[PDB]
């Protein structure tokens, strides 16, 4: 494998300060499994995302899940079978910081990883276990499928 | 002395090229880079004009692989001359169809 | 040798004046120049390569001297 | 805060990026630092009353 994190995440707020922008939504979710809060820019032109939906959200370091982490360029024309036909949506991007909890002065485990996909940000927030594998200037693939 | 075409580096990789076309507008330009960015080969193109007084148009194709660049180049301007004798022949049957329905 | 290091850009640009007015008065060129028609795109390439035959000699305001090469200084 | 022991053995690695510092890095800034203050000085020759006279006056 390659990859980085996997959970489902539920999805809990669209827009909190307002529709700022037409193809670009805000989306605040919560996962299941871990607690891990998590902040999303997607297009919701090409993708449609609502205040109830479901979805499973996997980081990958490698879209070919042999492990070879061979990206000199990608190629769309190129047709291989690879980890994003089992997902919907696609975004390449830099993990550009890493933060640690400012919300408690003492014995705190949280961590925050940012990640920039062209500008779209993304804020991923939990214990510092699930996070293992991040690091700065690493460029990740988000991949996510919406679930029944 | 229309066409001279300038490799990207010293090394002369074939894979990038600047074609600068002589007496050109965008007219060509445009419809050019439309049929070789249907091209899958052509990883970019693009056409810039150096400046609005000088009617020369620098077209730059970079290739995906090994393509020396001038066969897409070539490929492009066959397909618009295929399309303009299809355009032509289809529209003058139309147009002759048209007066036979008036007559 | 208490006087900065570094090249002032009024030094440099002396430098280039005197050197690209000797080069258009056909002095010897170090740089084996390659298609160059202008003596001052001459003379920048002769600093570049640090081969300028000139001496700056710096003169402190009570009159002592101290004599730098071109080649000596730094150049930014 | 978060527990890090200096000798660098403890298990989730992630924790080093969090005020991260090599040797590299401050080497490299004080050169930077020490560069950048040696060509900040007023070089001589400089005709400063003149500079002062028109920045003041537009």
């Amino acid at each position: 494998a390659g990859i980085l994190f996997e959970d489902i995440f539920d999805v809990k707020d669209i827009d909190p300060e307002g529709k700022k922008f037409d193809r670009v939504s805000r989306l605040h979710c919560e996962s299941e499994s871990f607690k891990m809060d998590l902040i999303l820019d997607v297009n919701i032109q090409i993708y449609p995302v609502d205040l109830g939906d479901k979805f499973r959200l996997v980081i990958a370091s490698t879209l070919y899940e042999d492990g070879t982490l061979d990206d000199g360029e990608y190629n769309p024309t190129d047709d291989r079978p690879s980890r994003a036909d089992q997902f919907e949506y696609v975004m390449y991007g830099k993990v550009y910081r890493i933060e640690g909890d400012e919300t408690s002065t003492e014995a705190a485990t949280r961590l925050s990883a940012y990640v920039s996909y062209g500008g779209l940000l993304m804020r991923l927030q939990g214990d510092a276990n699930n996070l293992h594998g991040f690091e700065v200037d690493s460029r990740v693939y988000l991949l996510m499928k919406k679930l029944a | 002395k229309t066409a001279l075409e300038m490799v990207q580096a010293a090394g002369t990789d074939r894979h990038c090229v600047t074609f600068v076309l002589h007496e050109e507008d965008h007219t060509l330009g445009n419809s050019l880079r439309y049929m070789i960015m249907k091209n899958p080969e052509v990883e970019f193109c693009g056409y810039t004009t150096t400046h609005p007084s000088e009617s020369k148009i620098n077209l730059r194709i970079q290739t995906r692989g090994t393509l020396p660049a001038v066969e897409p180049f070539q490929r492009g301007l066959n397909e618009l001359m295929n399309v303009c004798q299809h355009v032509l022949d289809k529209f003058e049957a139309s147009i002759k169809d048209y007066k036979d329905q008036k007559a | 040798r208490i006087t900065t290091p570094y090249m002032t850009k009024y030094e440099r640009a002396r430098v280039l004046g005197t050197r690209a007015l000797q080069i258009a008065m056909c002095a010897p060129v170090m740089v084996e120049l390659e298609g160059e028609t202008d003596p001052l795109l001459i003379a920048m390439k002769e600093l570049k390569a640090r081969k300028i035959p000139i001496i700056i000699r710096r003169y402190l305001p009570d009159g002592s001297y101290e004599d730098w090469g071109v080649d000596e200084l730094i150049i930014t | 805060k978060y527990g890090i022991n200096d000798n660098g053995t403890t298990e989730p690695r992630v924790l080093y990026q969090l005020d991260r510092i090599t040797p590299t890095q401050v080497e490299k800034f004080l050169e930077t630092c020490r560069d950048k203050y040696m060509r900040a000085q007023m070089e001589p020759g400089s005709a400063v009353g003149a500079l002062c006279a028109q920045s003041i006056g537009e």
